[PDB]
């Protein structure tokens, strides 16, 4: 698990990977780790998978309740206050590591949330198991107020450093670009890893398995 | 109210300066005499289904 | 009269205080709703008592989800309660089933909310009837609740004051198959039946359902729609 | 562990216009079997099944609680349930016992009620949904089942070869397991009919 | 005629209820009138005071109440019900900042006030607080606003505002006033806010008998005018 | 193919505006199996528009009333009830244009044996009002009064008489 | 007087609020079930069939409740939706507990104990709803039951509703069958009874409703039969009137 975010001169680029493991066995080769919050705010999830999923759906339901009652666009600082106040009440039992990012009237805002309830406003963050590898790419190559394709090149470089570290991915590098007006979301942005071809004949025969009892039930 | 049919059917001939009374005069007089309560808004009906 | 209360019957008929609550519905602002072949059109009447009232402050056509809208005819202060009830109730379906709630499902539940205030014995019922629209699974829908707790499924109807003139209008008017653009044309033409003198872009307020979701109309289109189109 | 107290193996596999599901038959305490007719696949409406594996208490418990909520759903609405809708229903039921959790891992397989589109997914013991396009497996002998399905699966398969692939995947993997076996039942469903077959396996 | 529902809060035959609309004439025992005016980028509250005693103080009389640093209000009706209404307004303005992390809009606050006044009509067994509230505030990308909350649970935002005893006479003056397209350059606002109250009450007041609260988009803090500069605007209109 | 199909309607409009009748009346004789090619319900607007632009041209009445009778006998053998009743209502209007004396009344009586028995309503208001013209044209005042009064109570149940109201008024 | 809450008793001595609710159902719809060997049926009436409605559910009086039972309804509609959502929730609680369907009698007594309990605890109305029961079980087969506002019930072989259609019970005895109780013999009896009680003549198909329940291969299908085959059932009875006048 390797997630990262950055703030360029106009918006926020998020990045993640596509592997969920159970033990030391790859359970999923294509998992979505970038979650919807609002039409300007997205959130990357890390930690316990079911804890991050059920948390990111509740707060996204409250902001849809909030903004439709209010009648205007939500704020990133509102989603910051809801998450750190909920997670503090569970005393860190819910294991959720989140990267919160969005563009408000006041501009872009990027946060990092720890499962005990501590939040940090930063221009660039990494979370997850391979966060140590992705952070070294940032500090070597971050400069303030980058352009669009310059910032997209930095994140896909930083995520790929964690992929070629352990607990990487069956790689489909994801990107979510949030700007002041345009919103992008790219699942197959980069496929660096391919599965090799199968060079053997595995001809399953029509009748090579003994059957004790058959049963037919039609439908309509 | 059979009389009310008989008076209003013959009344149609009076406004025509006519003494002849047809079957069409009665069939228009049936809808005139017979009416209904015409219970509107239907919410009273479906509170009480 | 026996009535005076809600927890007892009359010796002959039914509950009288619920019938008196329907009298406040008929003394409200008029409204209309027409179900067309590709969408449902809601339209209501909205006049201020003076030239001082800001018209763009409080709205009548009110969205519930991205495909469900709702109007009323009664008292606006009681209207804001069950709107906020229906918002939070619509999210509870989506947290469980992860799917936008169908329009026949809220009316099971919103009418059960208006049910509960008709119980004993120190509370009052609502004085608001509703009209609920939406386009779920291709076919669009148009329902109507009441303070008693029952509900319907209309082709076209009209509530508020002078509804009997709008009903005999729509009985002579509404056919089976028209588009949404012809539906708004006969939805303002039935609002002109019982409205007051001037009808500007701020006297009416109109929302629609497409299959592309629920939307309410800004006064730029509504000025251009009422511009000489009857 | 607690998952290794009774054993079990549930496999689902997606075909061209059809979907198959299979499970074992052995019921038993840690080293002592009891019977060979323990049901682990339960019908939840037509053309849509579910498989359970793990602790034998929570297999019979959750399959009754889910049946409790399904019949109340299919009466408030005249329609049947969509396969995406059941996955959200099961994930709600497991997450309510967040700290008292049921020890099972469900596998859902079925077709679309309107179209012919198949659907497979599996969940964790606390309700993490995970949809795939080829196969899902659950039970104690999970690592043996990944070794068979990664080599034998083909994308577009008729119901003839899909039955023969899931047969050889279940027989060769469960015979490597010790606490699973004693018979394998296979359900293969499609738009027109439902076929149930039992296989000739090692009874040791 | 009715007669019927004139003790408790139930319906009448056709179709209203009387205990809520007896609170509308419960404002008028204050013997007072308040005027709010929004013309352009500023906003003005004006309200007279009535001091009937020399032993009575001056500082503890003012009906201008500061809710938050950018939101002020004025209260009419009876006195004791007015201050408990303000205590809920000060309380829920701070809950918005705590729950949601930013300053509450003036539009959102009257929803939270009128919904509390709504339950007392729907559910019985509490007297429904016979007072009226007028708000002002500055909103980003919306300009200044003037809102009014009612004892029934109704609210509506509107430009020129009167309350107290003399609504129908002051609003009749302001309909004829706000019909010409004159600009409102922060002293066109105040001078009309004075002379409307000055002719409807027919007082043309001496400088020490009123209060004026103000807010402007150059300093969005709520501000109560000094007695010296009240005299400066009074000598401005009568040149 | 279809670009020629609407070109028949386009050239037929040129046959009407430039003022030639045997070529346009020959076109109305030509498109009669071509009427068996498109939407049969909305074909009545196509029959109406080609008949109206034919009759608005010039008094060549040897082809006017005769090609009307050709279309009547066609609908005896094609059996579209709404079209043939629409053609008779134009025909009795054509009878009034020259004051054809009793067969306008004889046709209108045979329409009222049909129309008030049917379910369509807006064609009744036309034939009730057009008889009230010709009873007044034959100087019978009280019978034209009764035909007008029956037209009033019929005209109270229509979506829009958007132009027929002023014709009635 | 004694027209207060349900508590109290009247002198001499009875319960006036219960009697007011039991007379209210006569001014409501009309429902009836008939005898049948190897089946059972229900019949209902479409009230206020005005031409600006949709009927998106196509089942209004009838509510299929467990798997092999349904019910009619008659009374206050506000209380009708409360009972049906409660009654379906009883049958699934039993099914969760024993893994066997509810045997069609103690489902009725479970509701009748709820409907009674609002007559003794103050201050509530009683339920102003009577309703029918159809079903099949392992022990007795096809059954009929009749609810009351007081919580009283009773089994039947043919029954109906009161002040609307209380004269139908006299017709059910005069045209009674016993033994020869096939479904087609009973459907012909159903359209004849609804002919007189529904005072609108000629019995248009949009004013009625017929629901059946049979036993087929151990499945107990439940049919809400469509409007097309109502038509050929009505015209059969219209033909039998022209055949019956041959004695005249």
């Amino acid at each position: 698990t390797t997630i990262a975010g950055v703030v360029y001169k106009d918006g926020i680029v998020l990045g993640a990977d596509t592997r969920a493991t159970e033990g030391m066995v790859v359970a999923d080769k294509n998992c979505s780790k970038i979650h919807f919050i609002s039409p300007n705010i997205y959130c990357c999830g890390a930690g316990t998978a079911a804890d991050t999923d059920m948390t990111t759906q509740l707060i996204s339901s409250n902001l849809e309740l909030h903004s439709l009652s209010t009648g205007r666009l939500p704020r990133v600082v509102t989603a910051n206050r809801m998450l750190k106040q909920m997670l503090f009440r569970y005393q860190g039992y819910i294991g959720a590591a989140l990267v919160l990012g969005g563009v408000d009237v006041t501009g872009p805002h990027l946060y990092s949330i720890y499962p005990h309830g501590s939040t940090d406003k930063l221009p660039y963050v990494t979370m997850g198991s391979g966060s140590l590898a992705a952070m070294a790419v940032f500090e070597d190559k971050f400069r303030p107020d980058m352009e669009e394709e310059e910032a997209k090149n930095l994140v896909s470089e930083a995520i790929a450093a964690g992929i070629f570290n352990d607990l990487g991915s069956g790689s489909n590098i994801d990107l979510c670009v949030i700007s002041k007006n345009k919103l992008d979301f790219l699942r197959p942005y980069t496929v660096p890893n391919k599965k090799g071809t199968r060079l053997g004949r595995y001809r399953c025969e029509k009748g090579t398995t003994a059957v004790l009892t058959e049963k037919i039930t039609p439908l309509e | 109210e059979v009389k009310g049919v008989c008076t209003e059917a013959g009344m149609y001939a009076l406004r025509e300066r006519r003494v002849h009374v047809t079957q069409e005069d009665f069939e228009m007089a049936v809808a005139k005499v017979m009416q209904k309560d015409s219970e509107k808004n239907m919410s009273i009906k479906k509170l009480w289904k | 009269g026996y009535s005076f209360s809600l927890t007892t019957f009359s010796p002959s008929g039914k509950l009288v205080q619920i019938e008196y609550a329907l009298a406040a519905v008929a003394g409200g602002a008029p409204s209309v709703g027409i179900k067309a072949a590709n969408g449902v059109v809601l339209a209501t009447e909205k006049k201020q008592k003076s030239i001082l009232y800001d018209e763009r402050s409080v709205h009548k056509v009110e969205p519930i989800t991205k495909h469900i809208g709702l109007v009323y005819s009664g008292m606006g202060p009681d209207y804001r309660v069950l709107v906020h009830r229906a918002r939070k109730l619509a999210q509870q379906y989506y947290l469980v089933y992860q799917e936008p709630i169908p329009t026949a499902q809220l009316v099971q539940r919103v009418a059960s909310v208006m049910q509960e205030y008709t119980q004993s014995g120190g509370v009052r019922p609502f004085g608001v009837s509703l009209l609920i629209c939406g386009w779920n699974e291709g076919r669009p829908y148009l329902f109507q609740s009441d303070p008693s707790g029952a509900y319907f499924a209309w082709k076209a109807t009209a509530m508020g004051k002078n509804y009997v003139n709008g009903k005999t209008f729509l009985e002579k008017r509404y056919n089976e198959d028209l588009e949404l653009e012809d539906a708004i044309h006969t939805a303002i033409l039935t609002l002109k039946e019982s409205f007051e003198g001037q009808m500007t872009e701020d006297n009416i307020e109109v929302g629609i359902c497409n299959e592309a979701g629920f939307r309410r109309l800004t006064p730029t289109e509504v000025k251009d729609y009422l511009a000489a189109i009857a | 562990s607690i998952m290794s107290y009774n054993g079990g193996a549930v496999m689902a596999m997606k075909g061209k216009n059809c979907v198959a599901i299979a499970a074992d038959r052995r019921f038993g305490i840690q080293a002592q079997m009891v019977t060979t007719d323990f049901q682990k696949i339960f019908p939840m409406g037509d053309r849509l099944y579910i498989g359970l594996a793990g602790l034998a208490t929570d297999v019979q418990t959750v399959a009754q609680r889910l049946k409790f909520r399904l019949n109340l759903y299919e009466l408030k609405e005249g329609r049947q349930i969509k396969p995406y809708t059941l996955m959200s229903m099961v994930a709600n039921l497991l997450y309510e016992k967040r700290f008292g959790p049921y020890y099972t891992e469900p596998v859902i397989a079925g077709l679309d009620p309107k179209t012919f589109k198949p659907f497979i997914c599996s969940l964790d013991l606390i309700g993490c949904p995970m949809v795939t396009d080829d196969f899902v497996v659950s039970g104690t002998c999970a690592e043996q089942m990944y070794g068979m399905c990664e080599s034998l699966w083909e994308p577009n398969m008729d119901p003839d070869h899909l039955f023969e692939t899931i047969s050889q995947a279940m027989l060769n993997a469960v015979d490597r397991d010790a606490v699973s076996g004693m018979g394998v039942i296979v359900h293969i469903i499609e738009k027109d009919k439902i076929t149930t077959r039992t296989l000739k396996a090692r009874m040791d | 005629s009715a007669g019927f529902d004139r003790h408790i809060t139930i319906f009448s035959p056709e179709g209203r209820l009387y205990q809520v609309e007896y609170a509308f004439k419960a404002i008028n025992q204050g013997g007072l009138t308040s005027v709010a005016v929004r013309g352009k980028d500023c906003a003005v509250i004006v309200t007279q005071k009535k001091v009937p005693d020399k032993l009575l103080d001056s500082s503890t009389v003012t009906h201008l109440f500061k809710i938050t640093e950018n939101i002020g209000c004025v209260m009419t009706g009876m006195t004791a019900d007015s201050r408990s209404q303000v205590q809920r307004a000060r309380y829920e303005a701070a809950n918005w900042k705590y729950k949601y992390g930013y300053e509450i809009p003036v539009d959102m606050l009257c929803k939270r006030i009128a919904d509390i006044s709504q339950v007392y009509t729907q559910n019985a067994e509490m007297r429904p607080l016979g007072c009226c509230m007028i708000l002002i505030g500055i909103d980003e990308e919306q300009g200044p606003q003037v809102y009014k909350c009612d004892p029934a649970g109704y609210y509506c935002g509107f430009k020129a505002t009167a309350a107290g005893v003399k609504q129908t006479e002051s609003t009749s003056f302001l309909e004829k006033k706000v019909k010409k397209k004159f600009d409102w350059t922060f002293e066109q606002t105040v001078e009309t806010a004075i002379t409307c109250l000055s002719t409807v009450l027919s007082i043309d007041f001496k400088p020490s008998e009123i209060e004026v609260g103000v807010v402007t988009v150059e300093n969005p803090k709520f501000r109560i005018l000094t007695e010296a500069e009240i005299d400066a605007h009074l000598v401005a209109l009568a040149e | 193919v279809q670009v020629k199909e609407q070109s028949i309607l386009e050239l037929g409009s040129l046959l009407a505006k430039t003022g030639q009748a045997a070529e346009l009346g020959g076109l109305l004789k030509y498109v009669r199996p071509f009427l068996n090619s498109i939407s049969k319900a909305k074909a009545a607007r196509l029959v109406r528009s080609l008949l109206d632009l034919f009759l608005d041209m010039e008094a060549a009445t040897g082809q006017e009333v005769e090609l009307c009778l050709e279309c009547i006998e066609w609908a005896k053998s094609e059996k579209r009830t709404f079209l043939r009743q629409a053609l008779e209502a134009r025909l009795v209007s054509l009878y009034f244009d020259t004051k054809r004396y009793q067969e306008a009344l004889h046709l209108g009586s045979q329409l009222l044996r049909e129309l008030k028995k049917m379910d369509d309503k807006a064609l009744l208001v036309e034939v009730q009002l057009l008889e009230s013209k010709t009873y007044h044209a034959l100087s019978n005042l009280p019978k034209a009064r009764a035909a007008l009064t029956s037209a009033r109570t019929t005209a109270n149940a229509i979506y829009c008489p958007p132009k027929l109201q002023a014709t009635l008024d | 007087r004694y027209d207060s809450r349900t508590t109290i008793f009247s002198p001499e001595g009875r319960l006036y609020q219960v009697e007011y609710a039991m007379e209210a159902i006569g001014h409501a719809g009309t429902c009836l079930g008939i005898l049948a060997n190897d089946g059972v049926l229900l019949a209902a009436e479409r009230r206020n069939i005005h031409k600006l409605l949709d009927e998106v559910f196509f089942s209004e009086k009838i509510y299929k409740l467990n798997e092999d039972m349904a019910c009619s309804v008659a009374g206050i509609t506000s209380d009708a939706n409360v009972l049906t959502n409660e009654l379906r929730l009883i049958a699934q609680r039993y099914l969760l507990q024993y893994q066997e369907p509810i045997p069609c009698e103690q489902l009725v007594t479970a509701l009748c104990d709820i409907k009674q309990a609002y007559t003794q605890f103050g201050g509530k109305r009683p339920f102003g709803v009577s309703l029918l029961y159809i079903g099949w079980d392992k022990h007795y087969g096809f059954q009929l039951y009749q609810s009351d506002p007081s919580g009283n019930y009773g089994g039947w072989k043919a029954t109906c509703i009161g002040n609307n259609s209380a004269a139908a019970v006299s017709m059910l005895k005069q045209d009674y069958k016993e033994g020869e109780m096939t479904l087609k013999s009973a459907l012909a009896l159903a359209i004849k009874v609804l002919n007189k009680t529904m005072d609108v003549s000629k019995l248009s198909a949009e004013k009625v409703e017929i629901a059946t329940l049979t036993r087929e291969n151990g499945k107990t299908v439940i049919r809400v039969l469509k409007q097309k085959e109502v038509e050929q059932l009505i015209k059969k009875h219209e033909e039998e009137e022209a055949k019956a006048e041959r004695e005249k």
